[PDB]
């Protein structure tokens, strides 16, 4: 999780996110919320504000 | 139970204004159970939908 | 496809979700550029005596 929120575009990050995702479906296969479920949660918040970041920098740019 | 479901909520605060007689006295489901103690459930129904499912979390929070 | 549905049902934070893609969960976050297109115009000393 943390190598995928250190990575430099954040469309990489997010399917890098999903990818966890599927991987953590098949350890806890219910429907309940669990710490685990807060990280993933935590760590697609974080790359939302760093996708906020990056189009600042393109936008600049161009 | 209901407070563990979801739609529980509904079905508590429709339930809570009926009548029910007990030990010879006649109240309301919300007046047999306590004022702070109908306040908590009223909270855990409203919030449990939350924490048994992840999706509606995930959902909210990043909307 | 025959996979259409197998592969939106992959990545979601339940067995029973679906996966979010990149251009649903960062739609909308972004910035307008300052910069415009909208040049600016010139005057000749026209003088016709």
């Amino acid at each position: 999780i943390n190598s995928a929120l250190n990575q430099e575009d954040p469309r990489t990050a997010w399917e890098m996110l999903q990818g966890i995702k599927a991987e953590l479906d098949k350890v806890q296969p219910d429907e309940q919320m669990t710490p685990q479920r807060e990280w993933l949660i935590s760590a697609q918040e974080q790359v939302q504000n760093q996708m906020n970041a990056w189009t600042k920098a393109q936008a600049k740019a161009l | 139970d209901a407070s563990s479901r979801a739609g529980g909520a509904d079905f508590l605060m429709r339930v809570g204004d009926k009548k029910v007689t007990l030990n010879g006295a006649t109240t309301t489901y919300r007046e047999l159970i306590g004022e702070e103690q109908w306040n908590a459930l009223m909270v855990t129904a409203q919030r449990s939908q939350f924490e048994t499912d992840a999706k509606l979390n995930e959902q909210y929070r990043l909307k | 496809s025959p996979m259409a549905g197998q592969l939106e049902t992959f990545g979601g934070i339940t067995p029973k979700g679906k996966g979010i893609p990149a251009e649903v969960g960062l739609a909308g976050i972004g910035h307008k550029q300052k910069v415009t297109q909208e040049l600016p115009e010139s005057t000749s000393f026209d003088v016709k005596g």
